[PDB]
């Protein structure tokens, strides 16, 4: 076997890898993640799965071409709320502005009905409180220019608050800074001399040096992410690259962005990969569908920490500037997706007062629950509800390398929720399930009702470590079109990063402004600035084949500018119908490309020649091919499991009554086959529930399809 | 159903998120008033029997003697036949210079009391405000609320209607 | 032959369906469903793509626009509509239009459209015209007919508000006009483009009627993309699904949506009359009120009472008999602006989980007597900002529905009431970008809302006309207005004080920069809060205005001294007005004003309102009060007076609750309360010595006269109410103030050809 | 094909004659006048013939109007035009608008009307807006082409002086407003009507933007009459000595 491309989804409770070789034939691995340094969970992932091919890490690693870095860990931080402590430093007379949420927060990730039922609108608390909120005087307008000089002592004075506040990152976004930087990085100067006279180890964000764009409540608010989530990950990356070029590697790393494209470990600006993983698990979902001809499907994955959820609608991933995630207004360009704190590792409590059921946001992540003897974990987990009822065999989690005690969810569930709340330990631990089933069914519908659909107009693919655990639950009465489940779902986001286009890509503005018609000295002059961008970010691309060992003739180009009509506040993305530009009839056929374009994006009576043209931006795209990942094809066998896929039985609990719940390996299950509930399909690092009242049956691409009975 | 727990946190206003938005979001359950009138009946100091809550103080009640029904407070102080205004048997504070205006408002956030006044209508007997309207000068004392007790119990709940003298 | 499908015209058709409804008591005599009851998988698909077709025409076709209104905000919506122009799916958005754009289709319908100037396949229809429903002229619609093989089966329609539309006044909500002539360039149903195209006369005339033409070029381009977007997505189901299905569709969504309206009402509401009232402020005395007409020279008040009945059957009834008349400024509106707001309500209470569309509409009866502001009976009448009149009687409508709610044990649906949709900053002359130009800032789409049964109100987060509030940020504003912001702070002290809290509104400073030939304006209610607390809480703070003209702000910001920032904080005892002791300071109750000069480096307050609270302040939790101080909330003299809570900064420099303290004083205030109010007869005693010596300001006295001549119902009442004698009488013509249009008046139906259309008893 | 008999369009033709008359200094580049020159008794029989036409329209036309402006004071005007918007005879009256009515014809041949929204037989058109050359809102323009076999041949236009266009002030020359908005219904060259009928949204709304209705929609039909009775007689007078003279 010759070893190609490596896919990895680390962060989350268990660290996956996905290896595909020359012929598109792959395997996954599994290990428990190391969050003190990602890297050695990495390589153990990987020794485990290339042990199905009974190869070596020496081995393989020396055959690979690339490899894709995704992971949960920075998304982990937002879902939670359990950042670095930031503080923030703004426009002297606008400290309100974050917290504020432009209202437009207090109804962010809502279905069609709840944004008009006003009494459902909620605001969550800011990222960064008031009390950790100073301002500077100081006014820039849209122009550059100075109206009001920055006031030096304000800033002074503004950041020895914020350090005797107990202040761990300090953000700093002024008003207009993107179009004149110099007193916001002026104000960062001073606040770097204020922190190196307190001796503390405190960082410093200037939103103009990793978020340079208009609008400040989605720049604010991402350039505070880069210091409350990101920043506790900023060595990751670096210790990955040198443990597996210690190992024999020679390509660069590549990381999943917000855009579903690739960019190098190296960027400077790490909130651009905050949500790699999931968006990963979004392009294999794509793939996927590509492959068998799913056009329209709900994405959604439950791992330890998280709920992710994504639509993928008439074959098309939706990009979208200035998106929202997790409530929050941002200024990175977002596949349509959304995540919350809901997990099998989510923490369980009762309110102190009514005794209510909370779960999370907080979760165990790799600790588990009280179940794992060694974690030190005290507070019970969604992973000890599984445990008392039977939904995870306490003897094959990570296929048997992490023992789970069932008696000590039982005891530990008894004393924090089911005696105080006077339930049989079962009744508790099926209530809480209830309750989650319920969260995560309400989530996944109300992003389908947001773009207007009902559930019938998709198909649902259930993935992730723990998402076949509750499918049956979050599925329930909803009327998709069909639900699936892949067998290889706990890896299926490193599946999606190794199907991922082997593409760079950079980028950079311009500000070409032209009437409807102009000489052709103009339209020489707008093509050569053009083209002097498009020749630099040629580089850039060229530059980053090179460091994989490729030569710039095996590489091919795509050339791109973002185009729109005078004074619109939007642009639109066209590939270049020529390689290069250096004529006025150039020129035209550039704005007639665009003209066209807008036309299928909007219709063709919206276009508006007579107001003129601006060029806002200039693309450059590089690829090169790698083999993808085969789907299996396999013919259907019979309808009856074979005897020897039966691997016992287990005590299972829901609504009310116990059963005798039928396990089977997962893997021995063959094409044709079906399961009828109540049952529990098992693999080693995913379990897939199939309740009484439910049924399954397994096709020749080694997809289950859930139904209720 | 909602189990009773929540209806009383619902109550008290500790209810929690979750709970709050399946209550807004999803199809009623047609029990509420029978158990949210049980959690209400079981607080008052008196056990008369409430027949229709008015505001968070204020209930229609059936008297356990006489079987007349009448507007009565929290408190016990009953104010006048359910039929008539409770606000005609109330005392009231009218706030219509600026000095009064500018105990609750700051100075050009208060209206103007030759444009709007503020009538605060108390109990006799506790002092709790239950109700304060802002009309202009002259305005009628507004009549708030008619309900058809009998047409509620009978048709929509499926209930008999109390006994009443 | 007729062009409707099947041959009827479009009269023929809407006349036999209104006939079947009004027998029947069902939209269009269904008394079954069948696609929905035979073929719900089929119906369900129809549903969910239609829909999603809809919402998909908002979020796309809003990113062709240069109007942050449109573009950031959304202030926009697309709605398709069946044969008769009833509506059957919508957006969300500014969906008011839902009602006012099928109103117009009917227009057409009544009108003989259909024979002169025809309605073709291709054709484009632009409307915005207040006389047949519109809310104001600043809401352009677009119109196209949808065709079948030959045949005409639907409508769709798109929205947006535009900046201006060349009033009198620089902005949308404009004063300075007193009448129709003078409140903008006014399009009835016309003709402006065929085979897809625009008609270069239409262009070339609407574009110099405007000041802010390049705006306006691509909000109507934003309107034609989402109606062809909609056109083609329907082309393409019926193609795929097949007629029968669709045109079946297209009736049943409606009577759905009737039958979701009826169940809802008997699922949470409680049969019963329910009487509530709503008022607002128009000092138009003030000499800043700078208008052209002497006989619109007065102060006067709007009145809107409402008895709401709900029956046994789960229909209900609105009736507005005693409401005031219309008057010479620009706050009337019409019987199809007034209750398709009634059904905006409706949509975020009773109805949003059910089908979104005119079905509830055909479920509720208003009464609105003719000649009164909300259905008037002249075609003088100006509209430019209907919403002053319209939001603050729109109000105690959530009143009356709540107590049903709460007496029912719904506690969770309990909502105060919406907050004044104000103010409006306005003005115009030359831009950043040396082009006429005039601003509208929608801030205030981003108010308080009223409190619940259960918890406090959202701070600066919606507007009855849109519950999706957003504030825009400063810096997209920056682009679109020759201004910049000096501060964006919550408004301490502006949410209804209650058990629980209604919203707080928010505040921005503006300082004018890179103007030329410059005038602003404000218009809110100011001397009245129209929303009322419930159960005991409070209304909202009311409005004023803050300006400063020759500030000497250049040489205060060259020279180091201090300058004006943030927020007005306690108007009562500002900080600003010592930082400038050159300026001409302008800090008044006079929330309306007309256009007056500014120049560069002179500042502005724009203030947006909050909502009304809940129950009792003595019931508020005491850690609440002192987390609002805290937060900006509320102001800390507030709290012992009006909560009774007694708190103190701590060391770290947060106020803490006294516990012990604030029970004493909570049991103080309640003999306060005892002892310093009177019995109800007491007090009324004296009020009625006050009426009979006709003492109260004359627009106290018009207000009640005018009530009077429309709503002799409401004069009965009164007069019983405080046992007047019968040579007591209150003629409007003896209070010395103008009365032009009191007995003269002439009706739009009143010119040749014109047929109205009815939608409510008068 | 252009539509202007002969085969170019309204603005080739135009620019042809002013580029003529700007190299020559006499109009058109008519360094004779052959028909006036060698055909005396029929240039003058054209002449007779047109002139007594336009004043025919005036004197008969206003009876149709309720107001005393037009009606009995005579203030209104009819004009006949060649393709190119200059004008050959006129009825007295208010004739400072064979200025204003063929400054518009020219505004619609140099932007395009041609193309969009067409130049059609039978079309009608109104106009009255100032900033392409007119005095007043309250002079309202009805302007209508003549075609001779299918091209086009001239132009005929009326004018009458209306009381009221629902400016701020109520009257003709009102005061109150101070800028363009609030000076009362502007039209700019807009088509009114197709196959000689009135649209009846053009009717609907113009009718509701003024105070004096009744007297602005006699007006109108005054308007529109005295051009058909002109362009009837152009018509007739074509067919009877041909269409080169
Ligand atoms: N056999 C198994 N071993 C480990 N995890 C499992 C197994 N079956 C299901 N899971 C779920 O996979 C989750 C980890 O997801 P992630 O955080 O994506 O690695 C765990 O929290 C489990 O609930
Ligand atoms: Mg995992
Ligand atoms: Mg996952
Ligand atoms: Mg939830
Ligand atoms: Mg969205
Ligand atoms: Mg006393
Ligand atoms: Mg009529
Ligand atoms: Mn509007
Ligand atoms: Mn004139
Ligand atoms: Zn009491």
């Amino acid at each position: 076997r010759n070893v190609q491309v490596l896919g990895i989804d680390a962060g989350g409770t268990m660290t996956d890898t996905f290896f595909v070789d020359q012929d598109g034939d792959f395997v996954v691995g599994k290990a428990q993640s190391t969050p003190q340094n990602e890297a050695l969970g990495l390589i153990a992932s990987s020794e485990d799965g290339l042990a199905n091919w009974g190869m070596s890490l020496h081995e393989a690693l020396a055959q690979l071409q690339t490899g894709v870095y995704s992971g949960t860990a920075m998304l982990n931080r937002v879902v939670q709320r359990k950042g670095l402590k930031c503080g923030l430093i703004v426009n002297r007379g606008m400290e309100d502005f974050h917290r504020m949420g432009r209202a437009v927060q207090s109804h962010l990730g809502y279905a069609y009905e709840d944004r008009i039922h006003l009494n459902t609108h909620r605001y969550d608390p800011p990222l960064v409180p008031r009390h950790l909120t100073r301002g500077v005087v100081e006014r820039t307008d849209m122009m550059g220019t100075q109206v009001i000089p920055l006031r030096e002592d304000t800033a002074r004075d503004a950041a020895r608050d914020l350090i005797a506040a107990d202040a761990e990152g300090i953000v700093i976004s002024l008003l207009h800074s993107y179009k004149n930087p110099v007193n916001e990085r002026r104000v960062r100067d001073i606040v770097l001399e204020e922190v190196e006279k307190s001796g503390k180890k405190i960082p410093v964000f200037a939103s103009a040096d990793y978020y340079p764009v208009r609008k400040e409540t989605h720049r604010t608010n991402t350039t505070i992410l880069e210091g409350y989530a990101a920043e506790p990950s900023r060595q990751t990356l670096s210790k990955i690259s040198n443990a597996f070029k210690e190992r024999g590697t020679k390509f660069d790393f590549r990381v999943m962005a917000t855009h579903g494209g690739t960019i190098s470990w190296k960027a400077k600006e790490l909130a651009r990969t905050i949500v790699s993983g999931p968006i990963g698990g979004v392009i294999g979902a794509k793939y996927l569908g590509e492959v068998l001809g799913y056009k329209n499907i709900a994405c959604s994955d439950i791992g330890g920490t998280s709920f992710d959820v994504a639509l993928i609608t008439q074959g098309e991933m939706t990009i979208k500037n200035d998106p929202d995630m997790a409530r929050l207004v941002l200024s990175l360009p977002l596949v349509a997706m959304d995540s919350v704190g809901a997990g099998a590792g989510s923490f369980i409590r009762l309110d102190p007062y009514t005794r209510a059921i909370k779960l999370g946001p907080d979760s165990a992540g790799y600790r588990v629950g009280v179940c794992w003897k060694e974690s030190g974990i005290e507070t019970v987990t969604i992973s000890d509800c599984h445990m008392v009822l039977g939904y995870l065999n306490p003897d094959n989690f990570l296929g048997g390398a992490v023992k789970l005690d069932r008696q000590r969810s039982v005891d530990a569930i008894k004393a924090q929720i089911a005696d105080p709340l006077g339930l049989s330990v079962e009744d508790a631990a099926a209530g809480v399930i209830e309750l989650l089933d319920s969260d995560l069914r309400d989530y996944l519908r109300s992003m389908i009702s947001g773009k207007g659909y009902s559930p019938a107009s998709f198909v649902c693919f259930s993935y992730g470590g723990a998402g076949p655990v509750h499918t049956y639950g979050y599925t329930e009465g909803l009327g998709f079109e069909d639900v699936i489940v892949p067998a290889w779902a706990a890896g299926f986001s490193a599946f999606g990063c190794a199907a991922a286009d082997f593409e760079y890509r950079y980028d950079k503005s311009l500000d070409i402004n032209m009437p409807t018609e102009t000489p052709d000295t103009d339209k020489e002059k707008a093509a050569a600035t053009l083209q002097a961008a498009w020749e630099e970010l040629t580089k850039n691309v060229l530059e980053e084949f090179k460091l994989n060992g490729y030569s710039a003739d095996q590489v091919t180009l795509q050339p791109g500018y973002r185009m729109q009509y005078r004074g619109q506040l939007n642009d639109l993305e066209i590939e270049s119908p020529l390689a290069q530009a250096h004529t006025a009839a150039d020129w035209d056929q550039l704005t007639d490309a665009f003209n066209a374009t807008y036309g299928r994006v909007y219709a063709a009576s919206a276009r508006s020649p007579e107001l003129g043209y601006s060029v806002t931006g200039a693309i450059m795209r590089g690829m090169v091919p790698i083999p993808k990942p085969k789907i299996p094809k396999e013919p259907e066998e019979g309808e009856t499991p074979p005897e020897s896929a039966k691997i016992g039985t287990r005590k299972f609990y829901r609504k009310k009554r116990w059963v005798d719940a039928q396990l089977y390996h997962m893997e021995s299950l063959r094409p044709g086959n079906r399961v009828m509930g109540p049952a529990v399909i098992e693999s080693d690092a995913t379990t897939f529930v199939v309740p009484d009242g439910f049924e399954t049956w397994l096709d020749g691409h080694r997809l289950f399809h859930l139904r209720e009975v | 159903a909602y189990t009773r727990s929540k209806i009383v946190d619902l109550v008290d206003g500790k209810i929690d998120p979750d709970t709050l938005h399946q209550m807004l979001s999803t199809p009623k359950d047609p029990e509420r008033f029978v158990t949210y009138v049980e959690i209400l009946q079981e607080r008052m100091p008196w056990d008369d029997k409430i027949i229709l809550p008015l505001g968070p103080k204020l209930f229609i009640v059936q008297q356990k003697v006489s079987k007349k029904w009448t507007v009565r407070c929290e408190c016990g102080h009953d104010f006048c036949d359910w039929k008539d205004n409770w606000k005609l048997h109330a005392r009231v504070h009218v706030r219509d210079t600026p000095q009064k205006m500018e105990e609750i408002y700051p100075r050009l956030m208060a209206p103007t009391p030759s444009w709007q006044v503020i009538r605060e209508y108390f109990c006799p007997e506790c002092g709790t405000l239950h109700d304060v309207e802002a009309p202009t000068p002259w305005y009628p004392v507004i009549h708030d609320f008619s309900p058809d007790i009998e047409g509620f119990y009978q048709e929509w709940l499926g209930l008999p209607v109390p006994e009443r003298a | 032959r007729g062009i409707v499908r099947g041959g009827e015209t479009l009269k023929e058709h809407r006349d036999r369906l209104m006939a079947a409804t009004k027998a029947t008591g069902r939209y269009a005599g269904l008394k079954t469903l069948e696609l929905r009851e035979r073929e719900p998988i089929l119906y369900n698909k129809l549903f969910s793509r239609l829909r999603a077709g809809v919402v998909d025409a908002r979020e796309t076709a809003k990113k062709i626009a240069a109007s942050p209104i449109v573009e950031q905000e959304g202030e926009l919506c697309f709605t398709l509509y069946n044969a008769a122009g009833d509506s059957l799916l919508t957006s969300t958005g500014i969906i008011i239009h839902v009602g006012t754009m099928g109103a117009a289709i009917k227009y057409m319908i009544e009108n003989n459209w259909e024979a002169n100037p025809g309605v073709h396949d291709k054709d484009i229809f632009c409307n915005n015209d207040s006389l047949i429903g519109n809310v104001h002229p600043c809401d352009i619609h677009t119109i196209v007919p949808i065709f079948w093989e030959g045949e005409l089966i639907g409508w769709v329609g798109g929205v947006t508000h535009v900046i201006d539309t060349g009033a009198v006044g620089p902005g949308s909500m404009a004063t300075g006009q007193v009448q129709r002539f003078g409140d903008g360039y006014s399009i009835t149903c016309r003709k402006v483009g065929a085979n897809d195209t625009l008609f270069r006369d239409w262009l070339h005339e609407s574009q110099r009627m405007v000041r802010t033409t390049r705006y306006w070029m691509l909000d109507e381009r934003t309107r034609i993309a989402g109606c062809h977007m909609i056109r083609k997505l329907v082309e393409e189901v019926v193609a795929e699904e097949g007629i029968e299905a669709y045109w079946k569709f297209a009736y049943e969504a409606v009577e759905h949506g009737r039958l979701g309206l009826q169940a809802r009402i008997k699922a949470m509401t409680i049969p019963g009359t329910y009487r509530q009232v709503g008022f607002v402020d128009v000092p138009y005395a003030h000499e800043d009120v700078r208008v052209p007409s002497d006989f619109a020279k007065l102060d006067t008040i709007m009145h809107a009472p409402c008895e709401m009945t709900i029956r046994r059957d789960g229909t209900w009834r609105l009736d507005f008999e005693g409401s005031s008349r219309w008057g010479w400024h620009t706050y009337n509106a019409h019987q199809v602006s007034f209750t398709s707001g009634i059904w905006v309500m409706m949509t975020q209470t009773l109805i949003p989980s059910e089908m979104i569309n005119d079905g509830a509409a055909y479920g509720t009866e208003f009464r609105l007597p003719k000649g009164t502001w909300m259905n008037p009976d002249d075609r003088r009448v100006a509209f430019s900002y209907s919403w002053h009149f319209l939001v603050s009687a729109w109000t105690a409508l959530w009143r009356g529905l709540s107590r049903s709610y709460f007496g029912r044990g719904y506690l969770e649906e309990v909502n105060a009431g919406n907050a004044n949709t104000s103010n409006w900053l306005q003005g115009g002359g030359f831009n950043q970008y040396d082009e006429i130009h005039a601003v509208n800032s929608f801030e205030c789409a981003a108010n308080g809302t009223g409190a619940t049964a259960v918890q406090d109100g959202l701070s600066h987060a919606a507007a009855i006309w849109n519950p999706e509030g957003d504030m825009g940020d400063m810096e997209i504003w920056e682009l679109a207005e020759p201004l910049v912001y000096l501060g964006r702070q919550i408004k301490a002290s502006s949410g209804g004080s209650g058990k629980y809290r209604g919203g707080c509104g928010f505040e921005s400073l503006r300082m004018v920069w890179n103007a030329k030939d410059w005038t602003m304006f404000f218009m809110g209610n100011g001397h009245i809060s129209s929303d009322w607390g419930l159960m005991g809480g409070y209304p909202a703070a009311s409005g004023y205005r803050f300006a400063a003209h020759k500030t000497n702000l250049k040489e205060l910001i060259a020279s180091g001294a201090e300058i004006p920032l943030g927020g007005d904080t306690d108007p009562e005892n500002p900080t600003w007005d010592a930082m400038l002791p050159d300026a001409q300071i302008k800090r008044d109750k006079q929330a309306i004003t007309t256009e007056e000069m500014f120049s560069d480096y002179d500042l502005y307050l724009n203030y947006m309102r909050g909502g009304p609270g809940f129950g009792d302040p003595l019931d508020r939790e005491p850690q609440a009060v002192a987390d609002d101080i805290n937060g900006g909330y509320v102001l800390e003299r507030f709290a012992g007076e009006v909560y009774g809570v007694v708190v103190r900064k701590g060391a770290d420099g947060q106020y803490g609750v006294d516990e012990t303290a604030t029970a004493a004083a909570r049991a103080q205030i309640r003999k306060d309360r005892l002892a310093k109010s009177v019995p109800v007869s007491e007090w009324m005693k004296g009020e009625r010595e006050k009426i009979l010596a006709k003492d109260a300001g004359t627009q106290v006295r018009q207000m009640f006269a005018a009530s009077f001549k429309l709503g002799p119902r409401f004069e009965k009442d009164f007069r019983t109410f405080w046992d007047l004698p019968d040579s007591w009488t209150l003629p409007e013509e003896e209070i010395g103030v103008p009365t032009y249009g009191s007995r003269y008046s002439m009706d739009i139906s009143e010119l040749p050809d014109v047929h109205t259309v009815q939608f409510v008893e008068e």
